[PDB]
């Protein structure tokens, strides 16, 4: 009763906004003491004035919502021993005095009143090896030439967060001879903003050579670059929403369950899914997986992909999950969604 | 700025005689300004002001005469005395400063009272009527506010009154008529003979025409009779002149064609449409929306494309922007063009006269013509909607979603698919609330569980205890129902997905706890949430106890009869009820005139073809527009030849009492007059249940056996049943039979061997062998299980 | 026809230096301002050829200094309605030899006032052409 009185007093003292039905529920408990220990109809009257007041106000009109009522139980809640009590409550769903008080209280009316008051042999073959940061150029120039045939010309350049940086000096195409020409590239510097690389490159026709290869690269992609990276979930969510929204791609379709499939993709991009809730990536799950990664030149990229997941006549051998990609530029970001899309499955490149 | 104070003090200026009209006028002006801008104040001060002002009035200082008018003018339905001038009004009245006179009267009239009303009157009469058009106008306006109050004082004068309204100035002529808006409010008949006056003369004021139109129109809806010539007459009249408004006015209503009028009218209209078609009358926009309605007829529609294309094209003129949406809509569109438009719209919608609002209206229409239906469009639209966006879609969404529900759309899988996805990355929490609520109900009646789950999880995914919360609540209707896999799992899931975060913890715990608390099946349930028709009338009648026999009702009336014709003061509709023993006529009504309440009411009936007359019953009191009951009662003789079909003669008696409806009086005195009471005729269908026989073969013959009367006619000028037919199916209300009913729009021979049972229990049976040789000669039999019916049928059928 | 909700001549600072609610049934100086605000703020010196707000005709105009408002119902044709609105600019212009200005407004109200009552009086337009007036008036 001390608590009850206090509550009433504080309530009176306040009035200026809030929301709780939930609170009501919170004080009550499964059972609890109320009144003397019982005052029956009068007690029904007791429930009626204290609750009615809360209600009277409730009945009144609104500005911003406070919470749309779902007090269905609210109704039982107001109205062998336990069984008897329950029955009494159902029926309901000193006493006279209480009722009168409630009527008097009946608080929209009060609010309204207040308002009123206010108012060639040489064959060169080459491929790229990227061996640890360093994208390194395997070149075979094989000069199966009939001599250290004269060779042309080559030019240096700033590159991206890399710069190409070596040339084996000579320019002979030694006869019938095979050579390893190495280009180190410098892998942390040279900005060139020609995205995805794909920048024109020259090997020149400048000496025992009339032509050569001028090439633009292709073969320079993302899935690799980014490393996994991590976050606190609440903050995350907040952030997730917050981030560069602007890219998404869809997951749907494969060859596997997202157990093996997910693992594969994860490893392929070298990137993070931040946290599980056991709900269950198994029986279905009906799991949305949140992924985060940070790269070599430091972009953080955020995902929520929400996905169906394999399992007999339950669901998942497609997805129809949406991969939501946030990366700062949409252009790389979406492209990433693609890139991953490439990554997603396993087929003839 | 404004403020009262300087002025009240400043009232001592009144004390000077050396003043300039200007000087004072300004001061006067200052007060008026505060007020024109707005002021509020005490009467006392106002009164004072009056006095103070009033005080000044030696002169005819003309200017002075006006200002006061204003001043006074300020006061009219919320005044302060009247009397003071009085003299001054009269002074004008004998006094030729014509000019002035008129303004003053005009103010008075909101302010008025009845005694004082008495005042003007002989003169007044003159005055309204008097001289130069100018003066007269001044007079008129004055009443109207008094009309607010009343005006009937005037009213009375009327047979005599109108005639002066006869006019010779256009402006005036127009004016006369509105007063006639209320005049015609008072009366319809009057118009009609009147119109022939309005109709009679060609008119002056375009303005005058207009009120008539509305009226004229108003009249037309159910039909304004044989508007053919009038309509026509009019039709020119609206149609051309030097004053545009009429043509248009006419145009918008008049279409008429779902397989209907389109004749001249479409061309004329076209002349107009086109003519308007660039903001002549920026009016044109509204019309297409309804005023001039469109939903077309098929070739007709194709023709429409060009005009809409001009607006569609132009993209300008607020009047234009609106026009684009209605025209396009009404006429409808091909898919293809939409496409072009989507881009156009892409730029347009934001502001292009502030396109968004017209568009939201347009959009509201879009949601309606396709509210999740042509879902492909809905999706195309959806993509586009979100896309073209701004943000302003959200508002639209409120409508759109609503539309989808209205259909209760079925390409939801897709529809939903777009919604779900987009909304996710088309944001706004608020939308979610609404949709949630709806979704909340819907669940497993539309399956696709994995997806739906798939979604649901996502919806929650978002933070907000609140966002999260909805997925659970929606779920309750859903869970409970379960779907293509759910109950087991349904049970498994709440477990699999669980949360802390205190009150968020609590939400999980509690729902659980709640769950914990009821047998989940129960849990779900609580939380989630003869002696005919006519016999009834025999009983309904029964609450009364003044009876002199009844019985149980057998059949009731084949037709209720209005016993007082159309819309009469004592409007009566009557219904007649038959029982095995008695017949009651219970009388349904609306003692019409508010003139009257009828009192001392009883109903006379006087009979020709038998009934024993027990009583005439009337209603004790009948006030206006309110059924009350009066009855008249008879006992029905059944075995006599000629004894239950009857016509009874009616006379209404009452003591007639006048009303005050405001607050009445009900007093013992008042005097009778009696008015004719309509006939009641009693039928052979108020009493009968039409049937099929218990034993036709036998019965058929049998009924002959005991019962049978005959009549023969030989038909020599007409060889058709049909006349006969009209009287027989319809009079008796029985079934034509022995598979001997049917006739197409012709037939060689016919028998109705026909059925039902008469009141008092026994039956009345008829065989009509109609025989065509090629004259008709025919055998009508009535056979009956009751004596009174055989004689009767032969008559009754007629 | 007892049809003027108000005729206001408004400043384009959302101010109103004239309003007569010829006819009225809603109130408050505030609400009047508020009502004003939504629409005025929105039209913001800009007007429209036509505008309907509330199913009601809004004929409003702008000058070169002032904003003219009339509120009426879209329930009575433009051409006439405008004609009165036209009448309002024009006569004032000729007679005075000058049309409306903010300046003009500031020096004296009265003339507007004088005119206004004459032309219209409540929800009934007694008149809509200048000339009659012009002779009639002689102030």
């Amino acid at each position: 009763e001390d608590i009850q009185s206090v509550m009433t007093e504080v309530r009176r003292s306040l009035g200026e906004i809030p929301i709780v039905e939930s609170e009501i529920k919170k004080e009550a408990g499964e059972l609890k003491p109320e009144e003397e220990i019982t005052v029956g109809p009068v007690q029904k009257l007791v429930t009626e004035m204290g609750t009615y007041a809360t209600q009277s106000a409730l009945s009144s009109s609104r500005p911003t919502k406070k919470e749309e009522d779902r007090p269905p139980l609210r109704g039982f809640l107001l109205d062998v021993a336990a069984s008897l009590a329950t029955t009494l409550t159902k029926i309901a769903l000193f006493v006279a005095e209480a009722m009168l008080l409630m009527a008097t209280i009946l608080d929209v009316d009060r609010i309204s009143l207040c308002l009123k008051v206010l108012s060639d042999p040489v064959y060169a073959e080459a491929y790229v090896h990227v061996n640890q940061y360093d994208i390194v150029l395997d070149v075979l120039v094989v000069n199966q030439t009939s001599d250290t045939l004269q060779n042309c010309t080559l030019e240096l350049a700033t590159l991206g967060d890399l710069k190409l940086v070596e040339k084996p000096s000579p320019l002979t195409l030694a006869p019938h001879d095979f050579a390893n020409i190495k280009a180190n590239v410098k892998v942390a510097s040279t900005e060139n903003g020609i995205i995805f690389g794909n920048i024109v490159y020259d090997v020149s026709g400048a000496a025992s050579d009339r032509n050569c290869v001028v090439l633009s690269d292709i073969h320079i992609d993302i899935m690799d670059y980014i490393q996994p990276a991590t976050c606190t979930d609440a903050e995350f969510r907040q952030m997730w929403a917050e981030f560069e929204w602007e890219n998404k791609v869809t997951v749907n379709t494969n060859m596997t369950d997202l157990n093996d499939y997910l693992q594969h993709i994860l490893k392929s991009t070298n990137m993070k899914c931040l946290t599980p809730e056991k709900a269950l990536s198994g029986y279905c799950g009906f799991m949305a997986a949140n992924l985060y990664a940070r790269s070599i030149f430091g972009e953080d990229a955020l995902a929520n992909v929400s996905i169906e997941k394999p399992v007999h006549q339950g669901p998942d051998a497609a997805v129809t999950g949406h991969i939501r990609i946030r990366a700062k530029s949409q252009g790389m970001a979406l492209s990433l969604g693609d890139k991953i899309n490439l990554s997603q499955k396993k087929t003839s490149l | 700025h404004l403020e009262k104070s300087a002025v009240l003090q400043e009232a001592r200026v009144f004390n000077e005689t050396p003043i300039n009209p200007r000087k004072c006028a300004h001061i006067l002006t200052k007060i008026l300004y505060l007020i024109n801008q707005g002021e509020h104040l005490g009467t006392t001060e106002a009164t004072e002001a009056f006095f103070a002002m009033t005080k000044l009035f030696q002169s005819n200082d003309p200017t002075l005469r006006r200002m006061c008018y204003l001043t006074i003018k300020e006061m009219s339905c919320i005044a302060e005395d009247v009397i003071i001038v009085t003299s001054s009004l009269t002074k004008d009245m004998t006094g030729k400063e014509d000019n002035y006179r008129g303004p003053a009267v005009r103010a008075l009239c909101q302010i008025t009272d009845s005694t004082m009303l008495q005042a003007v009157e002989r003169y007044m009469k003159q005055a309204i009527v008097d001289k130069v058009p100018s003066v007269s106008s001044s007079a008129l306006v004055s009443s109207l506010h008094l009309l607010k109050c009343s005006f009937d004082v005037v009213k009375r004068w009327v047979n005599e009154a109108q005639e002066a309204a006869s006019s010779d100035n256009i402006m005036v002529q127009y004016h006369a008529l509105g007063l006639l808006y209320h005049v015609r409010k008072n009366d319809r008949l009057a118009v009609s003979k009147m119109i022939s006056k309005f109709t009679r003369h060609g008119l002056k004021s375009p303005f005058a025409y207009c009120m008539m139109i509305r009226v004229a129109s108003k009249q037309l809806e159910e039909e304004d009779g044989s508007r053919d010539s009038p309509l026509f007459d009019f039709i020119e009249s609206c149609l051309r002149n030097k004053h545009e408004m009429v043509v248009y006015e006419a145009a918008s209503a008049i279409v008429n064609l779902p397989g209907c009028s389109a004749k001249e009218l479409a061309p004329a209209v076209s002349v107009l449409q086109l003519f308007c078609s660039s903001p002549k009358a920026a009016l044109r926009y509204a019309a297409v929306r309804t005023l001039n309605k469109v939903a077309m007829k098929h070739p007709s529609a194709v023709t429409a494309c060009n005009l809409d294309l001009e607006n569609l094209v132009t993209d300008s003129n607020r009047s234009i922007a609106t026009l684009a949406i209605t025209t396009l809509l009404k006429t409808g569109s091909e898919s293809s063009i939409d496409r072009l438009m989507k881009q156009i719209s892409s730029f347009m919608s934001e502001i292009s006269d502030e396109f968004k609002v017209v568009v939201v209206q347009a959009i509201s229409a879009l949601c309606q013509k396709y509210p999740r239906k042509h879902a492909v469009l809905m999706n195309f639209l959806f993509t586009m909607l979100r896309e073209e966006g701004g943000f302003e879609y959200k508002r639209a969404i409120v409508d759109c979603i609503i539309s989808i529900i209205e259909e209760n759309s079925e390409s939801k899988e897709t529809g939903l698919s777009h919604l779900c996805e987009f909304i996710e990355d088309c944001e706004f929490t608020v939308l979610a609330t609404r949709i949630l609520h709806l979704l909340g109900q819907e669940g497993p009646k539309t399956n696709n569980p994995s997806k739906y789950i798939r979604f649901i999880y996502n919806r929650v995914v978002l933070e907000h205890e609140e966002v999260r919360a909805g997925a659970v609540s929606a779920l309750a209707k859903f869970g409970a129902q379960n779907e293509e896999m759910l109950p087991s799992i349904l049970v498994l899931l709440k477990r699999c997905v669980m949360d802390d975060d205190n009150e968020v913890r609590d939400r999980a715990t509690f729902y659980l706890n709640v769950l914990e608390q009821k047998q989940k099946a129960l849990n779900a349930g609580y939380i989630l949430n003869a002696a005919t028709r006519q016999e009834i009338f025999q009983e309904q009648l029964a609450a009364v106890p003044e009876f002199q026999g009844l019985g149980p009702l057998f059949k009731s009336s084949p037709e209720p009869v209005a016993l007082t014709e159309s819309e009469t003061e004592y409007v009566i509709r009557c219904t007649k009820h038959t029982f095995s023993d008695h017949l009651v006529f219970q009388f349904d009504c609306t003692n019409t005139l508010n003139d009257q309440t009828l009192e001392n009411v009883t109903v006379q009936m006087e009979p020709t073809e038998a009934y024993e007359v027990l009583s005439y019953v009337p209603a004790r009191s009948l006030p206006y527009n309110q059924p009350g009951t009066c009855y008249t009662l008879v006992a029905l003789p059944t075995e006599d030849p000629t004894a239950v079909a009857c016509t009874f003669s009616c006379v209404m008696k009452f003591t007639v009492k006048d009303c005050d409806p405001n607050t009445g009086e009900i007093d013992e005195e008042g005097y009778e007059d009696e008015y004719v009471l309509e006939d009641l005729e009693v039928t052979v269908a108020d009493h009968i249940q039409k049937v099929m026989k218990v034993n036709f073969e036998a019965a058929w013959d049998e009924v002959g056996d005991e019962f049978e009367k005959e009549e023969t006619f030989t038909l020599s000028t007409i060889k058709t049943l049909e006349e006969a037919v009209g009287n027989i199916v319809k009079f008796l209300g029985m079934h034509p039979c022995e598979r001997s009913d049917k006739v197409p729009e012709n037939k060689n021979t016919h028998t109705l061997l026909l059925a039902g049972v008469f009141r008092g229990g026994h039956d009345i049976l008829v065989r009509s062998r109609l025989l065509l040789l090629d004259t008709v000669t025919m055998q009508v039999t009535a056979r009956s299980s009751e004596e009174l019916p055989v004689d009767i049928i032969l008559a009754s059928v007629g | 026809l007892y049809t003027v909700k108000a005729i206001l001549i408004l400043d384009n600072d959302g101010d109103r230096l004239f309003a007569k609610y010829y006819d009225d049934t809603y109130p408050s100086v505030k609400e009047q301002k508020a009502f004003e605000k939504n629409i005025f703020n929105k039209t913001h010196r800009t007007d429209s050829e036509i505008a309907l707000l509330e199913g009601l005709t809004v004929v409003y105009k702008s000058s070169i200094d002032l904003y003219f408002y009339v509120i009426g119902s879209s329930y009575e044709n433009e051409l006439m309605l405008m004609a009165v609105l036209n009448c309002l600019f024009d006569s004032l212009s000729q007679m005075l030899r000058k049309n409306v200005e903010k300046r003009a407004l500031l020096e004296n109200m009265e003339g507007l006032f004088l005119a206004v009552d004459e032309i219209v009086d409540g929800g009934v337009i007694l008149e809509s052409d200048p000339q009659q007036v012009v002779h009639r008036v002689a102030l």
